[PDB]
């Protein structure tokens, strides 16, 4: 069946016009796929915005718009607000079945770009003692909400062994995130270096340890 | 006022039945065609039953096809989504929404399900110390490295309650069919280490409580 693509992260300003689009691998969007665009905030409550393409529900904003623009559903936000940040899903109905897209994360910059704090801790000696050894890396009050983590250990990039949690919203409305690096005891004791680096607007934050 | 309400869900083992319930109220459910859809721990959405309204159509996409059987009573306002033969990956929150005209406008709160074979485990609970004395600060940042529990959650708390500013307790992964989360806090330089910092892990699950000491 159909695979459905939206664009993955989209940044845009209170007051501004952003556009987020759904395509289907199948080819064409068309009216007779019935496009619905989803809203998600926080706490896992979800709100449909609009359906059958471009008919919007009851009490959503006007701000809100659906159409179809070169064969991919579209729906446009005309006035950006702070409220606004949120994730949206498309869904497609394929002749009985609905079929949903990844979802897009959308930022509108309701505060200063905030760079994240990040804190690498090694293994403590009562993990060591069960033959396991967890690194952990922590990274706190970032905004935008979205971050990329990259391990190496003696200056080879990691491939296997990491664990990283979706950013998720603080009480200060910035975002946070956990790595998590795997080894056994004996790897942690065969290698010299750690790093945790943190990726976030272009800017690289990386922490060691020896 | 729409209302729709799921429930049933918990914990089940592979292999395992479960019926989950939407209750509606507030507008006439038997005029709408409803569905079914689950959000995945990754946090994707999937659409997993269909049914319109007089029940005479139903349909599901080809992972449920055969397991999932979607049905609604109209005299009680309420959809049911029959499960049999669970799997782990049908490990999702499952939510009931109507077709309000094609625009699937009301969702409801979701019920969690949990399909897994892992016993009840409380969680080993490790310190995490700066491992440094390049304390960046004036500020030190410690933790707690909870690991290997199940089911969730577990509730964290820093000295008992008393350390309550700073904190960032972390979303759990799941690392070989159990659970481990982190919790942070970073407190001012004199505080510590002259002070006593402990992170205090209460397990409701296992009936389990473990303090753990923050030392350098
Ligand atoms: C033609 O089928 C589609 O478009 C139809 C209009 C929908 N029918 C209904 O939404 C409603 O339940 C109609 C009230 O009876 C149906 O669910 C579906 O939505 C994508």
């Amino acid at each position: 069946q159909a695979v459905v693509t939206q664009e993955s992260a989209l940044t845009t300003s209170p007051g501004e016009t952003v556009t987020l689009t759904c395509r289907s691998s199948t080819g064409t969007v068309t009216t007779s796929n019935y496009a619905n665009w989803v809203q998600e905030k926080p706490d896992h409550l979800f709100t449909g915005l609009i359906g059958a393409t471009n008919n919007r529900a009851a009490g959503v904003p006007v701000r809100f718009s659906g159409s179809l623009i070169g064969g991919k559903a579209a729906l446009t936000i005309t006035g950006a607000q702070t409220e606004d940040e949120a994730i949206y899903f498309c869904a497609l109905w394929y002749s009985g079945h609905w079929v949903f897209g990844g979802g897009t994360k959308l930022t509108v910059l309701g505060q200063p770009k905030s760079s994240p704090s990040v804190t690498l801790f090694p293994p403590s000696s009562e993990e060591l003692e069960t033959n396991k050894a967890t690194l952990v890396c922590t990274i706190t009050d970032f905004y935008p909400g979205v971050v990329t983590v990259d391990w190496k250990v003696d200056g080879t990039p990691v491939t296997q062994g990491m664990e990283t949690t979706n950013p998720s919203k603080q009480s200060n409305n910035k975002y946070m995130a956990s790595s998590y690096l795997t080894l056994t005891a004996r790897a942690w004791e065969r290698h010299s270096s750690y790093s945790c680096q943190v990726t976030h607007e272009g800017h690289t934050v990386e922490k060691s340890l020896s | 006022e729409v209302q729709l309400e799921e429930s049933g869900g918990g914990l089940v083992t592979p292999g395992g039945s479960l019926r989950l319930s939407c209750a509606a109220s507030g507008y006439v459910f038997s005029t709408y065609d409803m569905s079914w859809v689950r959000q995945t721990p990754e946090k994707r959405l999937e659409w997993v039953a269909f049914i319109s309204s007089g029940g005479g159509r139903t349909s599901y996409p080809d992972t449920v096809k055969g397991r999932f059987t979607i049905s609604r009573d109209d005299a009680k306002n309420t959809l049911y989504l029959q499960m049999s033969s669970l799997q782990s990956e049908d490990t999702a929150m499952y939510y009931c929404t109507r077709h309000f005209y094609a625009v699937l406008d009301y969702w409801g709160r979701g019920t969690t399900l949990t399909v897994s074979s892992a016993k009840t485990t409380p969680p080993s609970v490790y310190p995490l110390a700066p491992g440094s004395a390049a304390q960046t600060n004036s500020m030190v940042t410690l933790g707690c490295l909870v690991k290997g529990y199940f089911p969730e959650p577990v509730t964290v708390t820093w000295n008992s309650g008393s350390l309550s500013s700073g904190v960032h307790t972390f979303p759990a992964v799941l690392q070989s069919d159990l659970y481990t989360l982190s919790s942070s806090v970073t407190v001012p330089s004199s505080t510590w280490p002259s002070e006593t910092v402990t992170c205090n892990v209460a397990h409701p699950a296992s009936s389990t409580k473990v303090d753990k000491k923050i030392v350098p």
